């Protein structure tokens, strides 16, 4: 029933990004800047919705204690700029009924109602300690990495892992990006 | 054709745990849901998105999905649970029902 | 309050057409994909067809593709399955069902089915 924001994201900001590790959902933030899970390990080029695009720059986010945050910020060598969604990034997440918007592998155009979310903090994510993790009790799937955790007019984070009973997103913060 | 397999029948006495499975290639990478159908009635959703219970569905029903197999467990089976149970898988390209399992509750 | 009221069906001669219909009430019909699912006598549930929430996408099971059409009227909260070129193997109870909002693909209409109609019996008078 409440899909307008997710559909808007899918139409202007959410992509399928292919690396040598496979397909991931990716989120364009502003300009030519997008995010993908760090374990996607993007190379010098990626596929964006199937089209080969050179990676102008990339870097992995870590916190001030050098702990993995599991987000990699990519700058794409493409002319088109993303619709600016920096103003929707929200840390206002405790107890909100959130949605995952997925566009990769066998879950394209996919909207998941993951329920209330909370900050879990530090998690052992596939043997890498990872901070600023947001948790939901929902069954997630191998093909959904990169899914955008959001609510109406709010973007909370990016899905990066799970175990079939609980899923985890890397928190997105406005401070990760050029101020808008 | 993507095929989902279920055992034809399960039988338990009241209070026992009943376990009904459904299997298919990489089912654990798709979502599994479960429907209960009594004679002459429409199916009723009892488990969705692997493990969630709709409101009004008794807590004795639980679900899991991993590898190639989804499992519906009835912990403390009741006489009124006698019915056919159908698993259904979905992903972007998939909506498929398993062949069904007849659950008899007796003695 | 949430209701899928089905109508149509009956005995039909092979090769002919029959329309099944469903009137939806108690929810925002235009927001949901809808499926038809059928069950032959003493057999299991079989997916038949899907139509996406706005009617723009339609898919059919191999068994009915090229014969049946699915359609919807989001102003009159109605869903239709037009069954054409009927064959003995189409004999079944036909249910329509709503795709639940807990998790779904809004483009293909794939998902799980959280509300079901009572079912409509279609018997094709052929061996």
């Amino acid at each position: 029933p409440n899909t307008e924001f997710a559909l808007s994201l899918l139409r202007k900001n959410i992509m399928t990004i292919t690396t040598s590790k496979g397909e991931f959902t990716g989120l364009g933030i502003h300009d030519r800047v997008c995010v993908i899970p760090t374990h996607a390990q993007p190379g010098d080029d990626v596929l964006v919705n199937g089209q080969k695009i050179r990676v102008k720059d990339k870097y992995k986010l870590v916190d001030p204690e050098n702990i993995n945050l599991e987000l990699t910020v990519l700058t794409l060598d493409r002319n088109e700029k993303f619709r600016d969604i920096r103003g929707f990034i929200s840390e206002d997440l405790e107890g909100v009924d959130a949605t995952l918007v997925v566009h990769s592998n066998n879950f394209t155009n996919t909207i998941l109602e993951v329920g209330p979310v909370t900050m879990a903090g530090l998690i052992n994510l596939s043997s890498t300690p990872t901070n600023r993790m947001i948790r939901y009790d929902y069954a997630t799937k191998t093909g959904q990495c990169g899914g955008v955790l959001c609510a109406t007019g709010k973007i909370f984070g990016i899905h990066v892992g799970g175990n079939g009973r609980q899923g985890f997103s890397a928190q997105l913060k406005k401070q990760y990006f050029v101020e808008k | 054709s993507y095929v989902l397999t279920q055992p034809p029948s399960v039988s338990v006495s009241p209070g026992q745990t009943a376990s009904i499975t459904c299997s298919g290639d990489k089912l654990g990478d798709k979502y599994a849901c479960w429907y209960q159908q009594k004679p002459g009635q429409s199916p009723v959703l009892v488990i969705y998105q692997d493990s969630k219970r709709p409101s009004g569905i008794p807590e004795r029903f639980s679900g899991s999905n991993s590898g190639n197999t989804a499992t519906l467990t009835i912990s403390g089976t009741q006489a009124m649970d006698e019915a056919d149970y159908y698993c259904q898988a979905w992903d972007s390209s998939t909506v498929v029902f398993g062949g069904g399992t007849k659950l008899t509750v007796l003695g | 309050q949430v209701q899928l009221l089905q109508s149509g069906g009956g005995v039909v001669q092979p090769g002919r057409s029959l329309r099944l219909s469903c009137a939806a009430s108690g929810f925002t019909f235009s927001s949901y994909a809808m499926h038809w699912v059928r069950q032959a006598p003493g057999k299991g549930l079989e997916w038949v067809a899907v139509i996406s929430y706005d009617g723009s996408n339609k898919y059919y099971a191999d068994s009915v593709k090229g014969r049946f059409t699915i359609s919807r009227d989001n102003s009159k909260n109605t869903l239709y399955l037009q069954m054409n070129s009927l064959r003995a193997e189409d004999t079944a109870v036909y249910y329509c069902a709503r795709v639940g909002k807990g998790g779904y693909d809004f483009w293909s209409g794939s998902g799980y089915m959280d509300v079901w109609g009572k079912g409509t019996t279609v018997t094709v008078s052929s061996g």
